[PDB]
């Protein structure tokens, strides 16, 4: 029932204000502390900072102090972030997460894990504007396998389901790969029995969310024509 | 600082075989915790404090640490617990996470199924071409794919790009893509993508001739 | 900044030396060994503890902002001694007002041998109560984020000791000082009619000696006669200094030589003891005023030392359970004034050893005895 709900993937302009939003449920909220954390794949994880809801009080990291500024509402009872000066180098994902609290007696100390993560935000800073991805159909013709082509889509988080998240089994969305023309473009299969290729529907739902753009597209088998005599 | 250093940085281990990752620390620190991250997942915590396992933790796994130098001990290997593993500081500020140790499951080779798809009518209104060739649930990961067009080797146009391993088969599956013009794509015929693979005695081939 | 350390830690040595002699009075003068200053030393026990512990370590996280500079396991410790020497001092000011009340309207059991056992179990109740109260805190930490306690803050969260700051703070000062509020207004109107029993007798004292000295019949000398022995017997009772209740004494003793006259018939024989009388009056005359003047001005102090009680630990226990209850006030702008009035709940600790010994001769002449050691 403890839910971190963060807000979504963004594009922002170098040099450009950026407010991260951290959503809290399932408990108090101001029973813990809430911790930031950055991750950029490849270097590992970095520590940013914490706050305390009650007090407003905020620790910072050394190297994070002047860059990113936290900020809570305790109206709303989500916690802000506010990263200034937006560099390239400040691309990576961010995590908000509450960590566990020691207790601390004249006798011992305790210490309870309630660490839960919320759902990470790929930010990413560029010049380039968004461009809406292209989704294309893989169609069997001759178990059959099934997919769909996004391409062209600049900003790089986009997510993929089939049938509305009822397939699942057999499903590998493959890792978007950086395009000549600088525009990602990944790809999502899906391997289903032959018996079920005419007899029930496939549609992958493509979801971007910097272009702002949905689609939902039907894979169809290419059908065969007699050639001729 | 008190950064955090573990080494390895990436290990295979066989199921049965055991494991254990180290995470030694710049400083003398009072607890170490664990994390594990499963690629698509965010990092939920396994071991709190030095010795004692998190919520929904299996019992293989066994961590044991001093002061300086900690570590994180299994029982028994499974598929189920393959990922990533950092480690963190709670002791003081800043909190510092180590690099991170990947896990690779190494299982009986597997022969890939391969699959050819072509490119979409609506695709070539554009003026562009995307012949795919699918390679899926496949060990060990290296797998060599060439294109083929008109018993042709094409170069530089091909872009492979490999999934992480499954969580549940233990197999990773290939997506090579050939970009052409729909100018070039005109030109030619039969359009082929032969795999070779040590799961396979004779490298397979799966074509397909354009309409 | 660093200049503020200056005067907070010139608040820390009187309250260090200050009650220092109080203990160095009592434990070492023969003369200050009676029951009712046992029970004012304890007093000064817990001011000097609280001086010497609380005080002294509080200075520190002034200047120390968010860092603990003891070991992490001393917090819950520290905070411990804070709630325990604070309440102890309130409920010691407590039972001391409450004994001004009932030591003035009856002066009952003031013997030294049997006043002394029950201030030895009126010290332990109070000190009791200030555990029992005080208790909570270390048996249930502080939780804090981090574990090394350069990087915490030593304070009480909100949440963690919500229902202790206010259940607590009712029974360490509300409860206390809702005794002290009446026991105050009974203790002014104890001493505003006793003032007001002794003038009323005094005169009807006079109007007896007044007519006794016109009489012409040997009934109205022993009327007038009688009504003084009873009048003059009753001032004594509105007394709280011996040779003016002497001075009654002998009074009621002439009263009774001159009654004894009057019953034999000898009119103009009773009326030579009723001008002695007029005689015995003109020499206690300047003591029956030095007594109410003693009166007026024993209820001023009383109005001081009770005022500078509120004046202190109000703006604390008054800000400290709004904090836990108003959720529309600014947070951060209540602990920021809070730091303030809890070393005027401190400051208290400093005045009480002056408040109740630089208004007794004996302690002045004891305490430049020992600074001149
Ligand atoms: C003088 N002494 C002070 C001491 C205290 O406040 N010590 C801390 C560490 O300092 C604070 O004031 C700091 C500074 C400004 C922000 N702070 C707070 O918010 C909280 C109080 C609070 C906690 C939770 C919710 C609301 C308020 N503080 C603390 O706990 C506790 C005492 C006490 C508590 C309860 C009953 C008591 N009887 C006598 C006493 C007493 C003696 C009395």
């Amino acid at each position: 029932e403890v839910q971190l709900q963060q807000s979504g993937p963004e594009l922002v302009k170098p040099g450009a204000s950026v407010k991260l939003s951290c959503k809290a449920s399932g408990y108090t909220f101001t029973s813990s502390w809430m911790h930031w954390v950055k991750q950029r794949p490849g270097q590992g994880l970095e520590w940013i900072g914490n706050i305390y809801p009650s007090n407003g009080g905020t620790n910072y990291n050394e190297r994070f102090k002047s860059k990113a500024t936290l900020t809570v509402d305790r109206s709303s009872n989500t916690a802000y972030m506010q990263l200034s000066s937006l560099t390239s180098e400040d691309s990576a994902v961010y995590f908000c997460a509450r960590f566990g609290s020691f207790i601390t007696t004249i006798l011992t100390t305790y210490y309870n894990p309630v660490d839960y993560w919320g759902q990470g935000t790929t930010l990413t800073v560029s010049s380039a504007s968004t461009k809406g991805p292209s989704v294309f159909p893989l169609a069997p013709s001759s178990t059959a396998a099934l997919g769909c082509l996004v391409k062209d889509y600049f900003p790089e988080p986009v997510t993929v389901s089939w049938n509305s998240g009822a397939l699942t089994s057999g499903v590998h969305t493959f890792p978007a790969v950086l395009q000549s023309s600088g525009l990602y473009s990944l790809s999502s299969v899906v391997t289903v029995p032959s018996s079920s290729l005419g007899t029930q529907t496939y549609i992958c739902n493509v979801n971007h969310k910097p272009s702002n753009t949905k689609v939902d597209k039907k894979v169809e088998p290419k059908s065969c024509h007699h050639h001729h005599h | 600082d008190i950064v955090l250093i573990q080494s390895p940085a990436i290990m295979s281990a066989s199921p049965g075989e055991k494991v254990t990752i180290t995470c030694s620390a710049s400083s003398s620190v009072s607890y170490m915790h664990w994390f594990q991250q499963k690629p698509g997942t965010s990092p939920k915590l396994w071991i709190y404090s030095t010795s004692n396992l998190a919520s929904g933790v299996p019992a293989r796994f066994s961590g044991s640490g001093s002061g300086t130098s900690y570590s994180l001990t299994i029982s028994r290997m499974e598929a189920e617990d393959a990922a990533t593993y950092y480690c963190q500081q709670r002791s003081s500020y800043p909190l510092t996470f180590g690099a991170g140790t990947k896990l690779e499951i190494k299982r009986t080779v597997a022969a890939p199924s391969v699959f050819i798809f072509p490119p979409s009518d609506e695709q070539l209104k554009s003026g562009t071409a995307s012949v795919v060739c699918l390679l899926n649930n496949f060990y060990p990961r290296e797998a060599k794919v060439q294109w083929k067009v008109d018993n042709a080797l094409q170069s530089g146009n091909s872009q492979e790009s490999v999934t992480e391993q499954d969580s549940k088969d233990s197999t990773y599956s290939l997506s090579s893509t050939l970009t052409l013009s729909k100018a070039d794509y005109e030109k030619h015929k039969v359009y082929a993508c032969e795999v070779t693979h040590q799961g396979l005695s004779l490298p397979v081939t799966k074509s397909f001739n354009r309409g | 900044l660093h200049w503020a350390a200056l005067l907070i830690l010139m608040v820390i040595i009187p309250t260090i030396g200050g009650n220092t002699l109080v203990i160095l009075a009592v434990s070492l003068e023969k003369k200050l060994q009676y029951a009712t200053n046992y029970f004012l030393m304890s007093l000064a026990v817990a001011d000097l503890l609280v001086g010497l512990f609380v005080m002294p370590i509080a200075l520190l996280t002034i200047m120390f902002e968010a860092m603990w500079p003891l070991p992490l396991v001393l917090c819950p410790a520290w905070l411990f001694l804070d709630v325990l020497f604070s309440t102890a001092s309130i409920w010691h000011l407590c039972a001391i007002s409450v004994d001004r009340y009932i030591a003035i309207k009856k002066p009952i059991q003031a013997n030294q041998y049997n006043s002394r056992a029950t201030a030895f179990i009126k010290i332990t109740v109070v000190w009791l109560i200030s555990i029992g109260i005080a208790i909570p805190v270390p048996i249930k930490g502080i939780e804090t984020d981090v574990d090394n306690p350069n990087n915490i803050t030593c304070v009480l969260t909100k949440e963690r000791f919500g229902d202790f700051m206010l259940f607590g703070s009712l029974a360490a000062f509300f409860t206390p000082l809702a005794i002290m509020i009446v026991t105050y207004f009974l203790t002014i109107h104890a001493l505003q009619k006793k003032a007001a029993d002794l003038e009323d007798n005094w005169e009807t004292l006079n109007d007896n000696l007044k007519v006794i000295e016109k009489a012409d019949n040997a009934a109205q000398v022993k009327d007038a006669l009688t009504k003084m022995r009873a009048a003059a017997l009753d001032a004594q009772k509105a007394t709280p200094m011996k040779d003016f209740r002497h001075g009654f004494d002998i009074l009621v003793g002439q009263i009774d030589d001159a009654l004894k006259l009057a019953n034999e018939g000898k009119v103009k024989e009773a009326q030579a003891a009723a001008e002695q009388l007029k005689t015995t009056r003109n020499a206690y005359i300047q003591k029956y005023l030095q007594t109410i003047s003693n009166e007026q001005r024993a209820s001023k102090v009383l109005g001081i030392v009770f005022f500078l009680f509120l004046l202190m630990w109000c703006p604390f226990f008054i800000t400290n359970i709004t904090l836990v209850l108003c959720d529309s006030c600014n947070q951060t702008t209540l602990q920021m004034l809070l730091e303030i009035f809890v070393w005027i709940g401190y400051v208290s600790s400093g005045v009480n050893p002056l408040v109740y010994t630089l208004f007794n001769k004996t302690f002045r002449d004891a305490f430049g005895r020992y600074i001149t050691c």
